[PDB]
């Protein structure tokens, strides 16, 4: 069965749209779940003694829009108060109620599809013996699938997929690879290389397929406690080719950092 | 609630529909799709003991009752995880003769050791609502104290 | 003419808002076109042999909201089916209809402004002779102009603009530059340098303006088959100044990777 | 006092939703303030002499949706015309009007909470003495708190936080560190090193806590005008260990770029 909503009703009875139907609609548009909110302080809330008055603050919890107009909520002395927006659809006269709690008691109850009381924290009020010390609001999660953006400004940080690999190249060489966003890789040199010639391939393990670059990357290294250096060629097939000075039986410590792009 | 032209959120009249923003009358949502899901076991005054007849739905899934306060937080819960579907779980919270027994056919089973001891924090039920965990039907008899009558 | 919508009709006739008018609004708010959708499964869809029943799935196609409540879709035996949402506004009683097609037949027809039937794929169902083998949902594209964000988490990958450059520095030196997001550049050393002194500017081509850094970048390279190293100063004017040991008529192979920030 | 909007009205009178309440709701969903717009040209605007005809353009300004259907704006010749949408709610019959102005006069007036005329620029139209030479739209800003997304396609550039630090490491060595996204660091070597031995801690300032890596980082450097190199270890505690050969009283210039990840 298909339930249509944003469509024309010929006899003005065809597509009646309910508060849960619009509630579900509004959630999908902004990209929110029952664990996050959409909050905006139009006028800064006032703090008088161990109480916080929300002068004008609009909140969209579970896709349901409501305004807090000079709504004061009592606080706990010398405690970190977690202010929650409580929605109970059975309370038809007044569904939304506010509560200052001991901890973040967000439940994520699906009020639009099923039953229950939805609890979701939006503000964290830190208090003293007399009044309020500091106020920190809850983060507004925007869950999305794909983005086609032109420009972006970040004030914090971007979490990218990080992959790590330790390859025992051979002859006494160790490579610590750190791939980020499946593109930039910083390789760290470890161990002590012994018995190798210039232009010759590495005896040990080869570089794995996800860490293999598109073209041959020449990565420069250094011999610890010396003024002599070296460089290795990580070919696209995974093979590592030595391109430094010829090394005899005596092993010399190899250290350094070399960065390259995969794509 | 009933659907009214001009008052309810609908795209009616002349094609491709129209809903007008007025002052006071404007648009008010009619109801909710599947309003039959919402049910409230309202608790208005503090109760001290009760005799509930719970009919479970699914076996091996915790079945019983949970109690929520005025802010939607659980304070206590009588819940049982049985191996087979009981015909009914007869529970009495009375202190003097506490009973937590399950019934299947003509056979009576004591369900006390199968109960979740962590969730059952108190016997004293406070102002709020009650929820039904894995229950198809429930029949409750509430006893509440009065000092002088 | 200006058609006003989110405003008041004191005589209750002035500003009426229709399904197409709200449909266009919803599209702009979420940043979607007629080729993408907004889909959320409140309860996982059941698979019974060569049939797919959507228990509770809400979809916003072309800015028009609709719910699928236990709606079964017939599937083709041993084929990769494409589930499409078909919106025909002429069908006043049933505008939305579903269809399992051989290929992705997303038309992107503008229904809110013009006439036609809107077809858009949301779910890909891979089937065998008996039943459903695997299901893959169509990506929800969110086209946006500019994003001012605090924190971000990426599970896949960010596609930043890439720029390639191959400047022949001179004296026998070749540089392979790769600039991503107009900031990070990885220089790859190639060729064989001959007839050059320390602190002397390199004879050949200078670095192009989009690849020039803000300050002088000292980039270390290595002489292939040896234990000797070199470094080149890429000044802000594009000039490449040699800073290794004095090289005679005999050319020595130069290889290496060097990273620097423009901004 | 709490005001309930997206809830069912049992007697069809309890919860009426106003245009300013939906205006505020639409702004909070799309993540827009009073200084930006949502704009879509469903059909291309047409330029005729010193005039721009908006054939079919939809605009959201202050959460208010309106369409421009064959709406012509007169332009100033040999000028840069800033096209504004002006909203005056007291003008009951015609609340929206368009203007072509000499400057971007966007005022950010809160029309949903208070009095005043909202002015917001959405287009920049440049003219000659005879007609339109170019048109550039105003950026549509999406202000968001936190994003969880799979994949992203950036056509322009992502601006991430940047921190810089200059370290007088000791023994004449100087490091200029640039950290981006609080993760990627590029170290640029400067100064001249003297009186140091292999394995010895440098005699100066340790690396500040925000630039310290999780694991030891070996960074290769080069001696200016020589075929000799060195490396230093930036330890997780902030200390710097010399790993080049032993250096006498005579200072040797130290240069080069080295990269590492903090995380």
């Amino acid at each position: 069965t298909i339930k249509n909503f944003t469509f024309f009703s010929p006899n003005s009875t065809e597509f009646p749209v309910g508060s849960n139907n619009d509630g579900k609609l509004y959630m999908m548009l902004t990209g929110m779940d029952y664990r996050t909110i959409r909050r905006k302080d139009w006028s800064s809330p006032l703090n008088t003694a161990l109480n916080v008055q929300y002068t004008n603050t609009s909140i969209i919890a579970g896709g349901r829009y409501f305004e807090l107009l000079n709504e004061t909520v009592a606080l706990k002395g010398d405690s970190v108060n977690y202010i929650h927006a409580n929605i109970d659809l059975t309370q038809t006269a007044n569904p939304v109620s506010l509560s200052a709690e001991t901890a973040n008691n967000s439940n994520g109850v699906d009020i639009n599809n099923g039953s229950g009381v939805l609890k979701v924290c939006f503000d964290i009020v830190t208090t003293s013996g007399t009044g309020v010390t500091s106020t920190k609001p809850i983060v507004q999660t925007s869950t999305l699938d794909s983005i086609s953006v032109n420009d972006m400004t970040v004030s914090g940080s971007i979490d990218v997929p990080v992959q790590t690999l330790t390859v025992e190249a051979g002859n006494g060489l160790q490579l610590q690879l750190t791939k980020k966003n499946n593109d930039l890789v910083i390789v760290r040199f470890f161990g002590s290389v012994s018995n190798i010639q210039k232009g010759w391939n590495m005896s040990g393990t080869w570089v794995d397929r996800p860490f293999r670059p598109a073209a041959v990357q020449s990565l420069v290294g250094h011999f610890a406690g010396r003024d002599t250096s070296f460089h290795i060629d990580i070919n696209p097939n995974g093979s590592i080719t030595w391109w430094g000075a010829n090394i005899d039986k005596t092993p010399i410590a190899t250290r350094g950092n070399g960065s390259y792009f995969i794509k | 609630g009933k659907v009214i032209a001009g008052m309810s959120k609908i795209y009616g009249g002349t094609a491709p529909g129209n809903y007008k923003y007025i002052k006071g009358t404007s648009y008010t949502y009619y109801g909710e799709s599947d309003i039959d899901r919402l049910s409230r076991w309202d608790i208005k005054e503090e109760i001290f003991s009760f005799m509930g007849i719970l009919y479970p739905k699914l076996p091996k899934t915790p079945a019983g009752v949970r109690f929520l306060d005025d802010i939607g937080n659980e304070y206590t819960a009588i819940v049982f995880k049985t191996e087979q579907v009981q015909d009914y779980i007869l529970i009495n919270t009375d202190v003097n003769d506490e009973t937590y027994q399950g019934w299947k056919g003509t056979t009576a089973l004591n369900l006390f050791p199968v109960m979740d001891f962590e969730r059952y924090r108190t016997r004293i039920i406070e102002k709020g609502q009650m929820e039904l965990i894995n229950l198809s039907k429930a029949e409750f008899k509430i006893k509440r104290k009065a000092d002088f009558v």
